[PDB]
């Protein structure tokens, strides 16, 4: 209950009663298929069920604002440090097509040896707590009621306290999450023994909750000297995590591979990345493909980022993607803004719909260079498996730097990351289960001696205590806050003020940030400092240059800047004036056919402008089906006046270009005077225009409507059916 | 390549041999890892048990911290809380709060 399209989200009210909040549902949801789905004039071969409410692409206006949705779950990453600002962004993206919202954790959460509580402020992510998760899911339950399609909510289970987060996530109905033992070992130097003993329980809890599981392999792209050499390693990592998760009980159809195409132009990226994609998908038949986008080969140009994301999407379309995740185009430039998550989702939706049913017309030449390379990659990865075995196992191979090595396996440069089996965070916190070890709950992985307390309860070890929190949700302990200044509550009294004024933001309410794009006719360095000056001279604060592209060394430089705006504006103190369509006009001149007489009057030889508003070339009255009987140039006062008569016309239209002695505004007179002086001036209309002509000093000449510098055909035709829907 | 003389023994495998070999070995690698998770535990696995039994993160750290100090991890933090609840005829909840404050660790060592 709540949520109307035109009323903002009551963020205040959502935080109320969180202690009494239950997730409306559990597990992951895919999108619905829509066989031969018709939308407007088109049939779609790869679409999903449409949304009840959404925001269609801009050029959807030319097709009845149809907003078709592709078959893959579209992801968006939202997490700015203040989850309560984020909620508002989620509703934005949700309407723009996103049904998978992924919240990155606050910097370093892996190292938190336990859950945390309440709503501390984050950095580079949101601190993940039971309160903050309840808030977002509660809010999303509304946003998915509104848009009319379930949204999967997603965060991370990584770190030394996976079992912990996994319990809370399973409880609070989180739908998907990352969990990869290898992630903790290679990138957070968590101790390898305890990382893997832990993942068994993590993955079992997520198997229970029916969560989608994404793996960590996309981190091997980030950490590689050259990404186009890491593929044999990716394969190994995708494999070790998958076969591990399968055997823990996780469903083969809930196990997703985080797979980013390794390169970007100017690298011949399709050529390099298409075989790996094909290879991986053949070799990993059965598992789900979670396609991610490029972040390694990226910079401050959002245009460049978008161009590479479309080729990224092309890889997914030429192969397959169960989940198609996104990256905001400004990613390499600043922490993601509201507008750029919406660029992300728009881009994804548009390119995929643009490729609808492409595979009924395009197919992979699977035999040729493509097929050979697919082979070779499989073989390198099989070799990689073999050397891991020959060296005594996984732990040994990690001890030996098999991983994160800048070589192209089997090449080994000897610069990979070595972790010590007995070393790392959480070293020496591994305990052996005793013969009488026991664990009284649902979803425990390892040895569990229930039969000592009751043979019959072995398959429901939770009964020993009449249900655990997975069965009995009231047994859960809610905690509101622990810090008392570092909480959402404080942060939001901090700006009750704006929640009846208004100012710009990029992530947080009234953060005042805005983007300035300019070109300057000088070297890149000079202009960089030049821009900051114009910026301050524009009253902007905290100015900094966020992107700089050369047009040419001497001629000029593209510069983009962010700055804060040091003042607000009242919506109340804004003055705002309270659309005759293309189709409304073409249709009038059908029910009631219409005709015109046009000429360039005086001794005016200029024919260009008059012609400009008649010739269909530039959408002149001609386009709309008006009958035009042109008379030429130098046409005299009367020959034009006589004509409307001699031809039976519903309007005269004349132009004046030459202006000396006010010859223009002048002629409109003798035209209106000789239009009444004859007796046509009340069942006819009369319009004129020219270089020097204002629609005002034109009504003050007797003629009905004026048209000045910059008048298109739309302006004339719109008027010609209006001054006729009054008289007639 | 190196690679050439490395791949030599795969040269003649069919794609299916090659793929099933890929997975055969993956599984050979992870088996000793999964077997470690059956036979052992950790502070976070044990805390995660306590969360399921109805204790807060705060209360769970408290119990496991103390469980490690008494060299009792191998019996199971939840098993500890359960046996005590039974023996001193209280509630799983009471026994926990109790244990998290230092009471009963004596009785548990037997
Ligand atoms: C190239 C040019 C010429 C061309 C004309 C091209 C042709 N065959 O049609 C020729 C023909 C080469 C020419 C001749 C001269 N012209 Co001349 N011509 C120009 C110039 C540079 C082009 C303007 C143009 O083509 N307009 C482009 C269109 C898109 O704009 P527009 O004409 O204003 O029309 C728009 C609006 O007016 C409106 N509109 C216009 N009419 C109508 C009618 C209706 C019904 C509606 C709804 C809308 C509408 O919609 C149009 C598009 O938005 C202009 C300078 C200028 N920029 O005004 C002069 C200019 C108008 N002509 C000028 C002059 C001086 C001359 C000459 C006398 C110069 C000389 N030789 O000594 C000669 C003689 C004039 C003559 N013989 O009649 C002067 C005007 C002097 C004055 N204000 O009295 C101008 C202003 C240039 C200048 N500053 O010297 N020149
Ligand atoms: C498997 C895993 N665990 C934990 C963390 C980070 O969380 P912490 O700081 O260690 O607590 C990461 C982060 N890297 C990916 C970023 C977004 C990306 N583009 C995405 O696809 O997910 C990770 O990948
Ligand atoms: C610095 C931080 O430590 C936490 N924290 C954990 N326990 C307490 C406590 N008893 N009092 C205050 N903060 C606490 C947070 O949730 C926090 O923001």
């Amino acid at each position: 209950l709540q949520l109307r399209v035109n009323e903002k989200l009551d963020v205040e009210n959502i935080l109320k009663d969180l202690d009494k909040y239950t997730p409306k549902r559990r597990g992951w949801t895919w999108r619905q298929p829509a066989e031969n789905l018709q939308m407007g004039p088109f049939i779609y071969k790869d679409a999903s069920t449409p949304l009840e409410n959404s925001v269609a692409l801009p050029s959807a206006k030319y097709f009845g604002d149809i907003d078709p949705q592709p078959l893959p779950v579209i992801t968006t990453e939202i997490a700015s440090g203040r989850f309560e600002d984020d909620i508002r962004r989620m509703r934005m993206a949700a309407w723009h097509g996103a049904d998978h919202i992924m919240v990155i954790r606050t910097a370093g959460q892996s190292h938190y040896d336990g859950l945390i509580e309440g709503t501390p402020q984050g950095i580079g992510g949101v601190p993940i707590t039971r309160k903050q998760v309840r808030a977002q899911r509660k809010a999303l339950d509304l946003i998915e009621e509104e848009v009319g399609r379930p949204i999967n909510y997603h965060s991370y289970v990584s770190g030394v306290a996976g079992p912990d987060i996994a319990v809370m996530f399973a409880e609070e109905g989180v739908n998907g999450a990352h969990q990869d033992p290898q992630y903790n070992v290679l990138y957070r130097n968590i101790n390898m023994i305890r990382s893997f003993i832990d993942a068994c329980e993590s993955k079992t809890i997520m198997a229970w909750a029916d969560m989608a599981q994404i793996d960590g392999a996309h981190n091997a792209n980030a950490t590689a000297r050259e990404a186009w050499k890491v593929m044999p390693e990716l394969m190994v990592q995708h494999a070790l995590n998958s076969i591990f998760s399968l055997k823990v009980g996780m469903k083969k159809s809930n196990i997703c591979l985080s797979t980013v195409p390794p390169t970007a132009p100017p690298a011949p990226s399709m050529y390099l990345d298409l075989p790996y994609a094909v290879a991986l998908r053949e070799m990993f038949e059965g598992y789900r493909m979670r396609a991610q986008m490029n972040t390694k080969y990226m910079e401050a140009s959002t245009r460049e980022a978008t161009v590479t994301h479309v080729l990224n999407l092309l890889i997914s379309k030429l192969t397959r993607a169960d989940i198609q995740s996104t990256i905001t185009p400004d990613e390499g430039r600043n922490v993601p803004w509201h507008i750029y998550n919406i660029e992300a989702c728009d881009t994804a939706k548009q390119a995929l719909i643009g490729m609808d049913g492409l595979m009924d017309m395009v197919q992979l030449k699977r035999e040729g260079v493509l097929g050979d390379t697919v082979r070779e990659l499989k073989e390198r990865a099989v070799l990689f498996m073999e050397e891991i075995i020959e060296a005594g196992g996984y732990f040994n191979a990690v001890e030996q730097g098999f991983f994160v090595d800048s070589g192209y396996y089997p090449e080994r440069n000897g610069d990979g990351i070595a972790r010590q089996i007995n070393g790392g965070i959480g070293a020496g916190t591994v305990f052996e289960r005793d013969e009488d070890y026991m664990a009284p709950v649902t979803a425990h992985f390892g040895y569990n001696n229930v039969k000592q307390y009751d043979e019959a309860l072995v398959s429901e070890p939770s009964k020993l205590i009449d249900g655990c929190t997975l069965e009995v949700p009231e047994k859960i302990v809610y905690i509101d806050e622990l810090d008392e200044n570092d909480n959402v509550n404080v942060r939001m009294e901090e700006t009750k003020e704006f929640r009846s004024m208004i100012k710009p933001e990029v992530e947080w309410q009234a953060d005042g940030t805005v983007l300035l794009t300019m070109f300057l006719p000088t070297s890149k360095r000079v202009a960089e400092f030049a821009a900051i000056e114009f910026a301050k001279k524009m009253n902007l604060e905290e100015v900094e240059v966020i992107n700089r592209e050369v047009m040419q060394e001497a001629e000029g430089t593209r510069i983009e800047l962010k700055g804060r705006v040091p003042f607000s504006i009242d919506i109340n103190s804004l003055v705002i004036p309270p659309i005759l369509s293309e189709d409304e006009i073409r249709e009038d001149i059908e029910k009631t056919p219409l005709k015109i007489v046009a000429a360039t009057v005086g001794e005016d030889e200029h024919s260009v402008g008059l012609r400009e508003v008649i010739d269909i070339k530039h959408g002149g009255i001609e386009k709309y089906g008006v009958e035009v009987h042109y008379l030429g140039t130098s046409v005299p006062v009367e020959k034009l006046v006589d004509a409307a008569i001699e031809l039976k016309a519903d309007a005269i239209l004349a132009s004046t270009i030459i202006s000396h002695d006010d010859i223009h505004y002048k002629n409109m007179k003798r035209i209106h005077e000789l239009a009444v002086e004859k007796g046509i001036r009340d069942k006819i209309m009369i319009g004129c225009g020219g270089t020097q002509v204002t629609p005002e000093v034109a009504v003050k000449q007797g003629v009905d409507a004026g048209f000045g510098r910059g008048s298109k055909g739309i302006h004339v035709a719109t008027f010609l059916v209006k001054k006729r829907r009054e008289m007639r | 390549d190196d690679f050439q003389q490395r791949r030599a023994h795969l040269a003649n495998l069919s794609d299916e041999e090659l793929q099933t070999r890929f997975w055969e070995m993956a599984e050979k690698i992870v088996d000793p890892l999964l077997d470690l998770g059956k036979k052992n535990t950790t502070p976070s696995i044990e805390r995660s048990v306590l969360l399921r039994m109805g204790f807060s993160s705060l209360e769970a750290k408290a119990i496991v911290d103390k469980t490690m100090d008494r060299g009792l991890m191998g019996k199971g933090a939840g098993h500890i809380v359960y046996k005590i609840a039974k023996e001193k005829n209280i509630s799983v909840r009471e026994a926990g709060l109790a244990l998290s404050e230092g009471k009963y660790w004596d009785d548990a060592i037997q």
